[PDB]
This record gives C-alpha cells, structure tokens and sequence, in this order.
C-alpha cells in the first residue's frame, strides 16, 4: 500500500478559480487485461476510469 | 480506495475485488502550458510513503472521530503507552521484549 | 541431562566447539507524566556491548552494578527518600531530565550525642512537649458474594 | 512473546490471537510482583522503628560493652551473615554474577543464564542485602547503646538481669557472676557460629528452598520439552519439516499445553508468596515481641524458658537467633 | 480516666495533665477532624479499598472476554456459528471451547479460594485486634499503632472495616543527663520500673519515661534491689 | 460478507416487517441475526456510510 498527501493547488484564473493537480496511474502490468486504474481530476471533480483498457 | 479533501482522516470509497496482486504505480505527465509561469506559480506536490502490515490504535471520541493513532512500532514509547490503553501511560517499570538479534545464515540439519 | 545440546566437532579438523546460546530481548523503560523523554535501562548486559551490537545512542551510556542506563546521570550523592520508578537494588530514576539518584527508604536521625556513660550517666535527648496524632488503617474483612450459572 | 514461542513470525501471529490470556498471566505476575514488593517494604518499615542512634558512631573503636563480643554481628555487612553468605553461594548478587560471566568464555554448563536465554529471569530485590543488612545493624546496636531505641532504653545487662528477675530466679547468687554469665553467652555465641560448619536444619530449609525454586526453573525448562501430543517440541523443525496448517494443530496443542504449564505455575506461585505473607507477618510479630520488647507469650520465641532474642540479616529471610 | 490510665502505661505522668485535659480533649476531636478531613485527601486507605474495588471489578471484567478470546476457534461468538454450521460440524470445535471456558472457570475459582483463604486470614487479624486493644488494652506494641500507641477504635467500612488509631508522638525534645539504675549508702539499689534519675540542686530526683518531669524520689515508682552491681552509681546518704 | 449486506437469499419468502420496539424479540436485520430489545432513540453521529454501532 501507498499513502499520498496532495497540497491544492489553487491557482486563481480571473473570476473563475481552479485547483487542479496531476493524474496518477497505478496496476499491475499496464495492459488490455488485469484491470488497470486511472484515476484523473477536472476542474473540482475526479473521474476513476479503472478498467482494463489499452495504454 | 480512501481519500478525504476535508477532514484530516480519510475515509472510505469503494472496495474492489481483483485477485491480481498489485505491483506498480506511476503519475502521469501532465502536458500543460506553464503551472509554475516562470516559477512564480504553484506547482506539483504528490508526496508518498510505503504500507505494510502494522498494529496502530484508534482512538474514538464522543462524536466517532479518530482523535489520534500510535505506531506501536517506531519508538519504546511507541509502545507500553498503547498497550496500556492510552495516550499519555502511568509511572511505572514496563519490560520489553520487542528485539530479536536473527543475524544467522546457514540453517542446515544433515548427516 | 535434560537433553541439552553442548556442542559439536567437525569431521574435516577435528576440533571441538562450545554452543553458547545467544541472546534476545530488550530489559525494560521507565516513563513519567511532566516528563517528555524516556528513561531506558538496559541490565546484565555491558554497555560497550550493547552500542557494539547496532549502533550508538544518543544518550551516553552509564554503566553500573545493575547494568547499562541510559538518559539518566548517576547521582549517588543524594539519596531519594520515596521513589516510585524502582530500578531494583535500591536504585531509582526521576524527572526534575532524567537522572539516576540512588535510593533509601529510611534513614536514622543521627542524633549528635555523646556514647559513653560520662561520669557514669548518659546523654538521652527526652522528650519536652505531649503531643498525640491519629493514625489511619484499614484492614478488609470482607469481601462481594459473586456467583456464576454453569 | 519469548517462552512459548521465541521469535517465529507465522508462529508470533498463532500467538496475537491468544495473546490476551499470556497479557493476563502478565498482568498476573505483575501483581505478585507487587505484592513482592508491598511485603520487601513492609519489612523494611516494621524493622525500622522510631530509633535514634549517636552520630559519632566508629564500629572499630567502641565495640564491646561489659566483655561481650560483637564482631560477627557488628556490620558497616557484618562477619556473622557473610559466614552464611560464605555458606551459601546462590544470592542475588551472586545471581547477578552469575548473569556477567554469562556473555562469552567458559562454563558451557551455565543453567542460569540459559534460563534467561530461555525467557526466565530471576530478577533482583528492590532493596540491596547491604542496606539490609547495614538496617539490622543499627538495630542491634540501638539494642546495645544508648538511646535503647530497641532495648526502650535500657542497658543490654540490665535487660538480661531484669528479664531473669521474672523467670523464678533470685538476684542473690547473681550480683557475684555478671562476669561468667557475660561468658555463658560469649560461649553460647561461639557454639552457635560453629554450628554452622555442621549441616543444621537452618541450612536444611535455606538450601531447600533455593533448590525448590531451582527445581520449579528445571520444571520450566523441561515443558519446553514436553510433546503435549505434538510429534516435537520447538518451533523451527515443525515450521521446515511441516507446512503450517498440518503443523497448526501441533503449534496450538503445544501452545495450549504450555500455557496450561504456566497457569499450575502461577498457581503455586500465588499459593508460595501466600505462604510467603505468613510467615513474614508472623517473623513481624516474633521480631516487635522479642528484639524490641519481650512479651509475656510463652514457649513461641523460644523452645523453653525464653530469655531474649537478635535477629540477623539472611538470605531471602531473616536470621533470628534465640537465648 | 480511661485514656489518663492508658498514657500512665506509656510512661507519663498525671500530675502535669490533671490541668491540662481540656487541651488535650481539643488535641482529640481535632485528631478527629483532621482524619475526617483526611478522606479528602487521596490516602492510603481509599487507595487501598479503592484497590480492592477495581481489582475484582477488573477480575469479573476479565471474566467476561474469556467469552470472546479466539482460542484453536474460528470465532467467539458460538451463535452465529450454530447459524453457520451444522450440528455435526459443531462439536469439531465447540467442545473443547466450552472446555477452555471451564479451565477458565475453575481456575477463577482457584484464585477465588485464594482470595478468600487470604481475607478470612485478614479477618482473623481484624479479630485479634479488635479484642486485645479495642475492647480492652494488651500488653503489646507496635501492633495496632506505631509508636506509642494508646488505644484504637473501629468504625464501619464497605467490604470490610475502618481501624483508626490514637498514637502518640512529641514535637519537641530536650538533651539531660541521666543514669539508668543507682544504688544506695545501705546497699540497696535504685532503679526506675520506668523513666529515668536526674540530679540536679544537690539532690536526686526522678523522671518519667515520655515527658521531662522531675518528681520527688519515693518507694511507690522504684523498684528494690538487694545489693547493686559495682559498675553502678553509688549515691551516699538516704 | 457472512450474514451482512444487500444480496439477500429469498428462497424461504418472509415479508419485511417494522421495527416492533421493546418487546424481547430475534431480529433479520438485513441478514444480521440474533435476540435482543429494541428502543426507540435519538443519535445524531451517524454517517452516510455508517450504519451500525458497536461497543
Ligand atoms: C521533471 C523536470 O525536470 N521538469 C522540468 C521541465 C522539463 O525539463 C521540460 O519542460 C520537458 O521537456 C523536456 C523533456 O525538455 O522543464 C521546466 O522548465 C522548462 C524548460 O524546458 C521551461 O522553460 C518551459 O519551457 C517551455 O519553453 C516548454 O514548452 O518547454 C515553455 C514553458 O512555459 C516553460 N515552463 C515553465 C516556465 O514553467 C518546466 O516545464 O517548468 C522545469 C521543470 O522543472
Ligand atoms: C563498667 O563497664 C565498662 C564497660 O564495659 C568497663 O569499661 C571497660 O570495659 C571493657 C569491657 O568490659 C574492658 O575491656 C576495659 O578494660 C574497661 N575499661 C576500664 C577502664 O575498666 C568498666 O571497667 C566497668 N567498671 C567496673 C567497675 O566494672
Ligand atoms: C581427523 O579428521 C580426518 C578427516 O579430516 C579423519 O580421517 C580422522 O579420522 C580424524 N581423526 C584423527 C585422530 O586423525
Ligand atoms: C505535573 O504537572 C501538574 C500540572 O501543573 C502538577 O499539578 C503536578 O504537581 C506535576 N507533578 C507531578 C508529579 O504530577
Ligand atoms: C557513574 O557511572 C560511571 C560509570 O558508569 C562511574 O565511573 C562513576 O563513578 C559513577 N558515578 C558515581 C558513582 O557517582
Ligand atoms: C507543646 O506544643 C504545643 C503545640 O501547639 C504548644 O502549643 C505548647 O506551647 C508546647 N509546650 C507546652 C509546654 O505545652
Ligand atoms: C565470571 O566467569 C569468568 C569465567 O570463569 C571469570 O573469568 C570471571 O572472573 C567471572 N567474574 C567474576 C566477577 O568473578
Ligand atoms: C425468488 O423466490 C421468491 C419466493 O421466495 C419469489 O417471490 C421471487 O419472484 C423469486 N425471484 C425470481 C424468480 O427472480
């Protein structure tokens, strides 16, 4: 196991504040097989597309 | 999966049962303009520490909040301390027995 | 006797061998609520030893009779009237750091007397003022009628 | 975590399930422990008494008092206990030795240290023998100088002339030999050190009790031994040879026979410091109506017409010597 | 006249307290006062009762996990097991956890009979000091107080009962000279039952044992003597 | 998930009664079973996620 600790990063766009940071990949072989999980953030929200797709 | 925006202590998202043991973990590049604008922005932080298995202490207050944790593992005080069930142990001369030298090599039985 | 196991030769030299078996396990720790650090005491074991098994404290060593204390100065100089950190062998540790002060529980109060019969009689310090105190004591006599179902 | 299992990890996890039940018997030993400790400084505060002695004391210069020799008894570690020191060689300083040859060298057979090596230690007294011993001492020699402290203030030959009016003897025939009943006990006292060369049955009971607790530690070591209907004994063979779910069943029966082991152990040591608070509280009462005062009690501090009585500083006990 | 009697015992005399009874009647109920108000402190004996409480609440709260330590077991709680297996597949494991249950239950009571051996051993000297110096006074000290012990009386505690005890014990001394035992122009000795002799304005008077007073020599507070030893003080004239 | 969760065998059909309060009854909490009394309270440290409270 991991443990993360992730600082916001609140960067101020004029009138439309963002706080956005990276994207991080984590599995096993990285393949069209054994369930690889992405999990990404946009713009306040975060989208986990954890499925055995391509890479 | 555990996270918490708010909140000191994390808490629980979802289990995923998978079978196949987990080995790598990578966080991807990011191709944006300019974060850092000439490094008078922010930039990126991810920051990581490994897990394993340990024995800890939950500490519950009135409302169910994790109030604070101890090693049980790093330190002497690390110890007794939790297992005397709490944070702040009662004078006393408390044994230890938590050191193993094990510095062998050859473990062999033949004739 | 009991099945204990000495030692061994080799067949290639022919020379004999003395199993010793090894040693495990730590000693103890002493602990205090104002204070903050520990007090580690680490007996029948040398001190040069043990900082030649790992590595080298942060706290000198001190080693005694009892064995190697560690975060504590002895102080045999002064001696604690009550302690409740008992070392063993009348030796204690305190918080004011840490230090070692040996410790006595009681002690005669050394009157300065003469201790001979001068002229035949003697120098007795006798009281001069009566003065009585009550004394606390319980003595349990009883003890609550539990019982279990089977 | 060290005698029932000693450092396997699959073995030390079959141990967190039931390490509640060994925390108990911990917790259990802690107490008598305490207890231990309760009854080292109750002893400690009953020999203690409102005593007040004189400051310019020198036990080398002024010693004796009407040719009466206490040489043997005077201390400060008197020649009288360090004879049944010499005696007996199994004290705790000696056990404390006997932990610092242990670290390399010689001696192979070395039952101490591998009881410790083991997991059993015999951990030392809170108090040392020296200051014990130093405390007896100064009773004795509060019983012998003024202020009598412990004789109420009497002088020592008044006290055995007071005490020999009460016993059905006349003091006509007896201010013409102060000097050779001084003698009598002079004699009496240099019977009673050589007695000591000779087996007596101080010396049955003190080497019967530490070969008791020796043979209590044996016992110990052996269960180590015992199969308690496992095909072995120890750990490493049945965790190389088995697979640890057919072994499963060894480790938990001899865990189980084990802490079984220590329970009838802990068993006999609650029912030993019991006896231990017995007689302790009853050397209290034979120490506080002889030494300090005589009690009209007959026939309890000494067999016969009892006259008077000095206790002296013993290995795991106290000496006390009758008149 | 119980306690003046008592204290004659311990080597004081009346006749300097005949006048002062009333101090000393303030010196009781403010004894009184001061252990009444020393509950408020956290003593010795609530820390001994509250010792008693705690270890047998904590040994019948030890009782109570032995239910649901793991043992060889799958589990603890044999409820649900039953609702996940059958009765055959019961006693693979049920049996010898009731019997762990029971090695635990007779061993409880082992220590339970200890326990009680120890407190009726207790209570046995609770009663031989209630009746030798409750109901009445015995020649014998450093029992039931230290020092000087005057008397002791028993008062009502849960699970057992409260010893309070009059001691007595002087603030201030003073240094003398004196002998223990003299003897006399006729050969007769003189020495003190209890007390000690003081010489002081050409004449040899006497002194208790507890409380520096010099009373006239009489033949009620000696006792005689045929002839004195020779390492004694000779005293001429009567 | 032993005796715990949402997939729940109704091979044996047993229709979904309320909460009969402080009367000594067994209990099918959601497949959780046993034998005790319930009453009816106020709690307010519950969470979204959190359903069941222990001693
Ligand atoms: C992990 C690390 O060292 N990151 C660097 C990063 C990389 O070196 C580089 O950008 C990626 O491309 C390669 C592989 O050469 O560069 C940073 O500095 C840049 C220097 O290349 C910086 O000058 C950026 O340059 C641009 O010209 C570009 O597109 O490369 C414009 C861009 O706005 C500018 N970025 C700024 C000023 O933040 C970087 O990208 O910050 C320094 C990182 O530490
Ligand atoms: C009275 O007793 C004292 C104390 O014992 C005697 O003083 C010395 O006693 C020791 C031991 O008895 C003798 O070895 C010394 O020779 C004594 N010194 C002197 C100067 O005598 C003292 O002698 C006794 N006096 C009488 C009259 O018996
Ligand atoms: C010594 O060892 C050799 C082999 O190393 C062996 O053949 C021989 O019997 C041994 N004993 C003697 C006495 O040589
Ligand atoms: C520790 O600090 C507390 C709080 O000031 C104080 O009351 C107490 O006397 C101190 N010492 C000990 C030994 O607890
Ligand atoms: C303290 O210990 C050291 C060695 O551990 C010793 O040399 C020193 O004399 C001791 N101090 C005392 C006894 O005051
Ligand atoms: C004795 O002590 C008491 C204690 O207060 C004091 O008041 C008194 O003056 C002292 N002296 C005498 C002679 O009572
Ligand atoms: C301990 O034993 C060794 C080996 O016999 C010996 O050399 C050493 O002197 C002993 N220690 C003491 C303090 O006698
Ligand atoms: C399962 O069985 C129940 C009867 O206990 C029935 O009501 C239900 O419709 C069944 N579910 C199906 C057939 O999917």
């Amino acid at each position: 196991g991991i443990f993360s600790r992730v600082k916001n990063t609140k960067l101020y766009v004029n009138k439309t504040l963002y706080s956005e940071f990276s994207t991080i990949v984590i599995g096993s072989v990285f393949i069209n097989n054994s369930y690889t999980i992405v999990v990404q953030p946009h713009n306040g929200v975060l989208e986990i597309t954890a499925c055995q797709y391509t890479m | 999966a555990y996270y918490a925006d708010s909140g000191m202590p994390t808490t629980f998202l979802f289990s995923l049962y998978l079978g196949t043991l987990l080995s790598h973990y990578y966080v991807l590049p990011l191709t944006c303009n300019a974060i850092s604008s000439n490094t008078d922005n922010e930039t990126l932080q991810y920051w990581v520490t490994p897990l394993s298995k340990r024995q800890y202490l939950l500490k519950f207050d009135d409302r169910g909040v994790i109030t604070n944790a101890v090693d049980c593992s790093s330190s002497f005080f690390s110890e007794i301390q939790c297992k005397t069930k709490s944070l702040l142990p009662n004078t006393g001369v408390y044994d230890l027995s938590g050191f193993t030298v094990k510095p062998v090599a050859t473990v062999h039985r033949r004739i | 006797f009991n099945g204990n196991i000495i030692g061994f030769k080799d067949f290639v030299t022919n020379k004999t061998y003395n199993i010793f078996p090894c040693y495990a396990g730590r000693v103890s720790a002493a602990f205090h609520q104002n204070a903050s650090s520990l007090a580690l005491l680490y007996r029948n074991l040398k001190c040069s030893y043990v900082l030649n098994n790992i590595s080298l404290a942060t706290q000198p060593y001190f080693d005694s009779y009892l064995g190697c204390v560690f975060n504590a100065d002895n102080l045999t100089d002064y001696s604690v009237s009550s302690c409740a950190l008992r070392m063993g062998s009348g030796f204690c540790v305190d918080y004011n750091s840490y230090r070692f002060v040996t410790f006595e529980p009681f002690n005669v109060s050394f009157v300065n007397d003469s201790i001979e019969s001068v002229g035949g009689l003697y120098e007795i310090k006798i009281p001069t003022n009566f003065t009585i105190v009550g004394q606390e004591e319980f003595i349990q006599t009883n003890s609550p009628k539990v019982t279990i179902d089977c | 975590s060290l005698f029932v299992c000693s450092n396997y990890a699959a073995c030390h996890d079959l141990l967190s399930e039931y390490g509640t039940f060994c925390d108990n018997i911990n917790s259990i030993l802690d107490e008598v422990n305490g207890l231990l400790d309760t009854t080292q400084l109750h002893v400690a505060d009953t020999l203690m008494q409102g005593v007040t002695l004189s400051s310019n004391l020198n036990t080398n210069l002024h010693f004796d008092v009407d040719n009466i020799n206490f040489k043997s008894l005077v201390g400060c570690r008197s020649f009288f206990e360090d004879l049944l020191f010499d005696k007996v060689k199994l004290s705790d300083v000696g056990f404390v030795e006997a932990y610092n040859n242990c670290t390399g060298g010689s001696e192979i057979r070395d039952l101490l240290c591998v009881q410790s090596f083991n997991g059993i230690k015999v951990l030392p007294p809170i108090l040392s023998e020296s200051q014990i011993s130093g405390y007896t001492t100064a009773a004795t020699v509060a019983a012998m100088f003024p202020p009598w402290s412990a004789a109420a203030g009497i002088p020592f030959s008044l006290n055995v002339q007071y005490r020999i009016n009460g016993l059905g003897v006349t003091m006509d025939v007896l201010n013409k030999n102060q000097k050779l009943i001084a003698t009598a006990f002079n004699n009496a006292l240099l019977s009673i050190q050589n007695g000591f060369s000779a087996t007596n049955s101080a010396l049955a009971k003190i080497q019967s009790v530490v070969n008791s607790n020796a043979q209590a530690l044996n016992s110990l070591l052996q269960q180590l031994f015992n199969k308690f209907g496992a095909i072995s004994s120890s750990l490493q063979e049945i965790l190389s040879r088995l697979d640890a779910l057919e072994a499963q069943v060894q480790i938990d029966r001899l865990i189980n026979g084990r802490l079984t082991a220590l329970n009838a152990y802990v068993s006999q040591q609650l029912s030993d410091i019991s006896l231990v608070k017995l007689g302790a509280a009853l050397a209290m009462e034979k120490v506080n109506e002889c030494v300090k005062s005589q009690s009209p009690r007959i026939n309890f501090c000494g067999n016969g017409n009892h006259i008077l009585s000095l206790v002296q500083n013993a290995p795991y006990g106290l000496l006390f010597m009758h008149f | 006249l119980n306690v003046q009697y008592r204290i004659n015992g311990l080597g004081v005399t009346m006749d300097v307290l005949n006048k002062n009874q009333k101090l000393i009647a303030t010196a009781f109920n403010n004894a009184l006062l001061s252990i009444q108000n020393g509950f408020s402190a956290t003593n010795s004996a609530l820390a001994k009762i509250q010792s008693v409480v705690n270890s047998n609440a904590q040994a019948l709260n030890s009782l109570l996990q032995q239910l649901f330590n793991k043992f060889g077991a799958i589990s603890s709680s044999l409820q649900e097991i039953l609702s996940r297996l059958d009765a055959l597949e019961a006693q693979v494991q049920i049996d010898r956890l009731i019997n762990g249950r029971l090695t635990a239950l007779n061993a409880y009571v082992s220590q339970q009979l200890s326990d009680i051996s120890l407190v009726k051993l207790g209570a046995a000297l609770a009663m031989e000091k209630v009746n030798e110096c409750v109901k009445s006074q015995s020649p014998r000290i450093n029992f039931c107080g230290n020092g000087n012990h005057i008397l002791s009386l028993v008062q009502n505690a849960p699970y057992g009962l409260l010893f309070m005890h009059f001691s007595y014990k002087p603030i201030s001394f003073k240094t003398v000279l004196v002998s223990p035992g003299l003897c006399i122009s006729g050969d007769v000795g003189i020495a003190p039952k209890q007390g000690y002799f003081i010489k002081h304005n050409d004449h040899w008077m006497f002194t208790g044992s507890s409380y520096y007073y010099p009373e006239p020599i009489s033949d009620k507070n000696v006792v005689f003597m045929n002839t004195c030893s020779v390492n004694f003080t000779k005293a001429p004239l009567v | 998930g032993i005796n715990s969760g949402t997939t729940c065998s109704n091979d044996l059909l047993q229709p979904n009664t309320e909460v009969f309060t402080d009367v000594c009854v067994d209990y099918d909490l959601y497949g959780i079973t046993g034998q005790g009394i319930f009453k009816e309270v106020s709690a307010v440290y519950y969470n979204s996620w959190q359903n069941l409270l222990y001693d």
